């Protein structure tokens, strides 16, 4: 069986008949004490919780249940899931003996939540407002040396966006590293329970035993899990002792934007109710920005309608396009243009010299003789050359207009742009990122294509 | 995050107006408070 | 603005009750309101008596304490009743000695405390209490509601259990197809399954700040109100000022007797902060009329600086009192309700504005902007319209001699260069009978000394349909809005108004 980590229980057992399937070996010690009865284990009125949580249909509308052991009398919280075979309760100690401190917790669990989402509700379009004040919230409600929300991009590879620290500690904001950092194992393991928690990576995890079983049971869902040998290493580098990332989904079927990462320089247990509130807390702020997310690609929508407009109105009042405020370069996110009309050619921004632009015009007529490519690499698009174009021009965009005239959007690499000031570490991981898109520009997106063929469509 | 405070309307002069009546993180309060010393 | 002139109005009314109450005669809703400025003692005496008031719920006990050795400074007749006591005593001696501590403790905190509400029994019995607290300015209120004699374990599972209703509800919430009547029925659904009372409806306030019930969900032996218009001043304006800070109401019983607040102090205490504030006396004669003993209401806020765009009402045939955490659960579940009708209001603005550029190009490509198919009635919202030169009528429209005679009219008394009007015979035009109830509002936009482009539309109550007035009562609201809206349509957006003048210049 896998391990866990040291500050919980893990007992598995039969949804039927209520027996020990197996358990982590911490237990015994932990609660004061194989194929036995749970239920000779706690007291009564936690036996009959456990019976109608198991009865229940969606076990996971029962999951924080307050339990208390039968030799010791002290609380508990348990977590269940069902596996495939049986069910898992997940015992954490509860640190409140006190049932009316208890009941005033729990109750308040919700009005911090409410209260911190209040603040969501105050925000008038801004993703980075947004970003930071969800990130303020999470540091007043947790107390964290550090928190950051971590954007995954269309290639998988994720940016800090957002960040609150101790004045003492460095800066994150702006740092890339490669998607192969977040095995998609764990990415598709945030659909699932959408809250990792690390107390201690320096701490000895807790084997689970389990009895003449098929073949072993996953613990891919429960929360005691202990980490894998590349995260503990990686944060034992990185300087942080505790972890807790929380999934941001939005629509999209399901899909992940992102986390909110918390590190602490020790080992921290935030208490359950105000983890509880951190989730309430989550929900809402991955519905404000799934909505945010619409708008602005409605207003973007909008914002390209009009430049392609005050385009056509001068393409018809041929060359002037190219000459005027507005102008090709303001359809797409592009550092330079370029326009080839009778032979003429007419660059902006950064653009290769004339004789370059003839040499990749041939280039297209040898091998994509067609509409027109996109890539984010010229050098690995085919083009023999891509030397003499450094590092200022990377990513071309072609439409074609004749056989002789052309649109040309080109876009630098991908580190022009990238502005972070600084063995498994965050500076191997950035330069490895800048390794990986060496001479590589950003994506041209799906929207930024269909603007390109509008324009093309109507000359 | 804080504890809401309530507003009373009142007509003063010639207008309807509302007349109303931290260092430490969340944490820091939660163990301060949900603290059992006080039950030897 | 209307909402701050509605005050008066508010004032006329409550004095009118109070006289009728006084000679012990019936409340004449249909005439108070027809014949309904103000001194400034009259305001002043409607919002002292609707937030000062003197009178609570008798579902609980209040008492009032000052912050300085914990003396009570007030309390409610029922208050020994339950706590199974005098004004200047101590109200640590009336609970258990851990009450008491964490009592001291929501005392002590500043500018936020944790314990609060705080779960306390009483000495002499044991009772368990929610106690909850806030400041006013005299001291701090703290209202007493009992609680339920069972386990710790069973009143956690309790909130739990509200607590995964509520996220699950919000869940069903995100995952739903880019319509806010989907959404307002989702959520009227899972709201009455959350709670469980027998008719839930959501209420949205219009620019006249009059209501409308636009979702509904009861059991099937009660009858229907989705579709119902009624007027402004059945809610009055203190009320609505009081949901935006508190932001779920709750009346558990309109027929029990309310408790006396008893009371150095130079004013009665405010109790605009408390729950336990009891209903006024003509709101529980409306209820007692519609057959709801029970009621709680939810504040829809949006950001528009917060806006209450409308509310969510929950009616219930017999008492009903729900626990703290399910209201909890149910404020939660409004604040996602809140975010998602923001966020789609503005949607549906950005594709309104979309959808107008488009017929905007349309027909400045192509009196060709009537004989085709994307005319001159797609730019706005509009029964009908025409284009004057020869007339071109298109829709509801007056005929060439009606429209003559309008035109003269706006010649004579306007010269101007736009109209905009919900009702032609409140703008004063002679020949409005003429017209009926078709041709009720009008929109002009001027092209030159002789063309014209005109945009009628007809009165409210055409796409208004209800299946059904002294006495207050839903049929009478109805009724009396119905009298409000006789020859007024609908009133012209600032939108539509942006887009004729659009096309008014592009055009000229
Ligand atoms: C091992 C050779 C590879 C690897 C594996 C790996 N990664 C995760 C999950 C995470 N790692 C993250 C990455 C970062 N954390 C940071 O602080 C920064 C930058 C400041 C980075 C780049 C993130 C995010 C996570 C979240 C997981 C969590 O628990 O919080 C795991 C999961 C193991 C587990 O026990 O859950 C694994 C096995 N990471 C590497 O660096 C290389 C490529
Ligand atoms: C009394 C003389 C005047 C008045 C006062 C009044 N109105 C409210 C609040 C509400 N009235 C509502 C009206 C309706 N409720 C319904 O279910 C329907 C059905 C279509 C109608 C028309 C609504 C809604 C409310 C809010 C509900 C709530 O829970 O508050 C109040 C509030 C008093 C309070 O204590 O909350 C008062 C004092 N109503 C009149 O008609 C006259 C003019």
């Amino acid at each position: 069986g896998g391990y866990i980590q040291p500050f919980g229980c893990m007992i598995a057992v039969d949804e039927s008949s209520f027996r020990i399937i197996g358990y982590s070996e911490n237990a015994r010690e932990m609660l004061g004490i194989m194929g036995t009865d749970v239920r000779s284990l706690f007291t009564s009125s936690s036996s009959i919780l456990l019976e109608r949580a198991f009865v229940a249909r969606e076990i996971t509308l029962l999951n924080p249940v307050w339990i208390h052991s039968k030799n010791t009398g002290k609380p508990f919280y348990a977590i269940l899931h069902r596996i495939d075979v049986g069910v898992v309760i997940d015992l954490e100690p509860a640190r409140t003996e006190d049932p009316a401190l208890s009941i005033a917790g729990a109750v308040q669990s919700q009005k911090l939540a409410v209260r911190a989402i209040s603040q969501l509700q105050a925000l008038p379009g801004d993703i980075k407002l947004l970003c930071d004040t969800v990130v303020e919230s999470v540091r007043d409600l947790t107390g964290y040396d550090r928190v950051m929300v971590h954007k995954f991009h269309e290639d998988e590879h994720g940016e800090v966006v957002a960040e609150s620290k101790r004045d003492d500690l460095e800066p994150y904001i702006g740092l890339h590293y490669p998607a192969t950092d977040i095995p998609q194992a764990s990415r598709f393991l945030f659909k699932q329970n959408r809250v990792r928690m690390i107390v201690d990576c320096n701490a000895t995890p807790v084997l689970v035993v389990q009895d003449r079983l098929t073949q072993s049971m996953c613990l891919v869902g429960s929360t005691l899990r202990a980490p894998h040998g590349c995260h503990s290493q990686y944060m034992a580098n990185m300087g942080s002792i505790a972890s807790l990332a929380m999934a941001v989904i939005i629509n999209g079927s399901m899909r992940l934007w992102g986390l909110v990462v918390c590190h602490h320089t020790s080992s921290r247990c935030i208490p359950f109710p105000l983890r509880y509130a951190c989730e309430f807390l989550m929900q809402a702020f991955g519905l404000q920005l799934n909505m945010e997310l619409q708008l602005a690609l409605q207003m973007s929508e909008k914002r390209v309608l009009r430049t392609q407009t005050l385009l056509c109105d001068m393409l018809l009042r041929p060359a002037g396009i190219v000459t005027q405020s507005p102008s090709i370069m303001d359809l797409v996110k592009c550092d330079g243009a370029a326009f080839l009309y009778h032979g003429k050619y007419y660059p902006l921004g950064v653009a290769p010299s004339e004789v370059q632009i003839k040499d990749v015009v041939e280039w297209l007529l040898a091998n994509h003789a067609s509409t027109g490519l996109s890539t984010d690499s010229l050098g690995d698009a085919g083009y023999p050359g891509a030397a003499a174009l450094g590092d200022a021009v990377c990513g071309m965009a072609v439409a074609y207009i004749t056989k002789r005239d052309f649109l040309f959007w080109f876009r630098s690499h991908t580190a022009k742009e990238i502005k972070w000031g600084g063995r498994m570490h965050p500076r191997s991981s950035f330069q490895a990122f800048l390794e990986v898109v060496k001479s590589r520009s950003q994506p041209w997106e799906t929207a930024e294509m269909d603007a390109i063929h509008s324009l093309q469509l109507i000359l | 995050l804080s504890d809401q405070e309530y507003m009373e309307l009142v007509f003063e002069n010639g207008q309807i107006l509302a007349k109303g009546q931290r260092t430490k993180s969340i944490m820091d309060l939660y163990e301060a408070e949900y603290n059992e010393d006080f039950m030897k």
